[PDB]
């Protein structure tokens, strides 16, 4: 998930 | 956490600051709109807008105390809510208009560019409407925001959530009251104001549904709206 990525950055 | 801890008036403080900016759409194309030109530069400024929704969640209070787990299922419940009260506050000083960004403000006749888009759009200048006719204040605005954030995914999974979530009911009824408004108006207010979330979610599902409609296949959607759209079905 991109959601993911932009969620920890 | 850190934010049941919060004045009223700090929370208001944190809310404004964590603000997203305004987003430009591109200016080519620069004309009269096609469906499926009109459909691209939608798409293109709905992805860039995913992306500062996504960083300000981050700065709503009480937010980052969830685990990634209910952070995401928060986010795919609510993404579009998000994106269409943001729409709606940014289009109140433009009445009949919608203000996607400052060089793509659209009047009703625009929305007929897509098939099914006009539908959506009557109901968002009705909610501009609704929120010119009650004076929203920014403040109230960004209270809102937050509560569809917490509340929209909360019921599909808790008390650290309702506890943020009564956080900025005192925040809202704290605002009322320094506005001067009588307890029977603070009351009656707040609920005009969580009353209208009602419809907000009632236009996110008919814009989820157009979304799904498209795929059509003129435009690709990008990776980052399928994923958030996919979370519905
Ligand atoms: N033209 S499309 O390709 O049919 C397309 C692409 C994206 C979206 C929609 C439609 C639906 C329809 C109305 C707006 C809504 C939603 C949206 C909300 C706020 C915002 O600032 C930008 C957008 Cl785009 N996303």
């Amino acid at each position: 998930k991109i959601l993911h990525r932009l969620l920890q950055d | 956490s850190l934010a049941l801890s919060l004045t009223a008036d700090q929370m208001v403080s944190a809310l404004l600051d964590a603000e997203p900016p305004i987003l430009y759409s591109e200016y080519d194309p620069t004309r009269p709109f096609s469906e499926a030109s009109m459909m691209g530069l939608l798409t293109n400024l709905a992805d860039r807008e995913l992306v500062h929704m996504i960083n300000w969640a981050k700065r709503v209070p009480g937010f980052v105390d969830l685990t990634l787990h209910d952070q995401v299922h928060l986010l795919e419940c609510a993404w579009l809510e998000i994106l269409m009260i943001g729409l709606v506050w940014r289009s109140m000083e433009h009445p009949g208009k919608l203000l996607f960004a400052p060089n793509l403000l659209l009047d009703r006749n625009q929305g007929k560019c897509v098939e099914g888009m006009v539908e959506i759009f009557d109901m968002l200048l009705a909610t501009s409407s609704r929120f010119r006719m009650m004076n929203l204040q920014g403040e109230e605005f960004v209270c809102l925001k937050s509560i569809i954030l917490l509340n929209s995914g909360v019921y599909t999974f808790k008390d650290h959530i309702h506890r943020v979530l009564d956080k900025i009911t005192d925040t809202l009824i704290h605002l009322m009251a320094k506005a001067g408004l009588t307890l029977q108006q603070q009351h009656q207010r707040l609920a005009q104001l969580l009353l209208i979330l009602s419809h907000i979610r009632h236009m996110s599902n008919k814009g989820m549904e157009h979304l799904y409609s498209m795929k059509k296949n003129v435009v690709p959607l990008s990776d980052l709206l399928l994923e958030m759209l996919d979370a519905h079905r």
